[PDB]
């Protein structure tokens, strides 16, 4: 354990905190676009429930999709795409 | 007298200031620091200069610094008295943290507000029910209170 960055949710040691926080303050953090799914798209890799037409989804810049609720929960612990953790 | 840790932190703040943060000891009581935090870029606080007062209690570093905003700010974790709801200032304090990392933590909180904190306030409600308008209000307050205030 360490100290959690509120911008990206990563925990860092106290002696890494200054340079980490400055970096996260230097550029916009990872974001997604809200959307309503237009057609079924298989299972969400977070919850394993189907991504069904009408679902309230998030589309990340890497083009991955998740339920909005699911990616929001993951972003509380690590603000990164589950499939593209290093972009 | 000031313990050596405070002397060291003070000298290192002077020699190596944190980018975007001004922090200088008060001339009369060296446990007080006058702080200016730049609003984070790409937040509704961008372009603002926010004054804060920081105080090192007698027990420091066994107790957290006491920090409050002196500039009006529209943020779900800052109340109308300028008090800051931030875990590292209370239950999650650790003596591994220092003035410089406390102030960076506050700046990072400006970039990533937490409207879900258990303490219920009107600003956090606005952030959850109408985030777009809350952000615009934060922008308006930044331009009214946090520009040309230094
Ligand atoms: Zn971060
Ligand atoms: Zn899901
Ligand atoms: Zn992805």
């Amino acid at each position: 354990s360490g100290f959690k960055c509120p911008i990206c949710s990563k925990s860092v040691a106290s002696d890494e905190m200054e340079m980490h926080f400055i970096m996260c303050l230097s550029k916009p953090r990872l974001s997604y676009n809200d959307d309503v799914l237009t057609k079924d798209a298989g299972e969400c890799v977070i919850c394993l429930e189907e991504l069904l037409q009408g679902d309230t989804i998030a589309r990340l810049p890497c083009l991955c999709i998740y339920h909005k609720s699911c990616i929001d929960s993951w972003f509380e612990v690590n603000r990164s795409c589950p499939e593209h953790p290093a972009d | 007298g000031l313990p050596r840790r405070i002397i060291k932190e003070t000298q290192r703040l002077l020699a190596e200031p944190v980018p975007g943060i001004k922090a200088e000891p008060d001339e009369s009581n060296a446990r007080y620091f006058h702080v200016v935090i730049a609003g984070p870029q790409d937040s509704p606080f961008e372009g603002g200069t926010f004054k804060l007062e920081l105080f090192l209690p007698e027990e420091y570093p066994m107790a957290a610094p006491k920090v409050r905003f002196m500039t009006k700010i529209y943020h779900p974790n800052v109340d109308k008295l300028g008090r800051i709801c931030l875990d590292i200032l209370k239950d999650k304090w650790s003596p591994a943290l220092q003035i410089r990392t406390v102030l960076l933590s506050i700046q990072a909180l400006l970039s990533a507000p937490n409207p879900d904190d258990p303490l219920a306030n009107d600003v956090a409600e606005q952030w959850k029910t109408n985030e777009a308008q809350a952000i615009e209000t934060a922008r308006a307050w930044t331009r009214l209170y946090a520009m040309n205030n230094i």
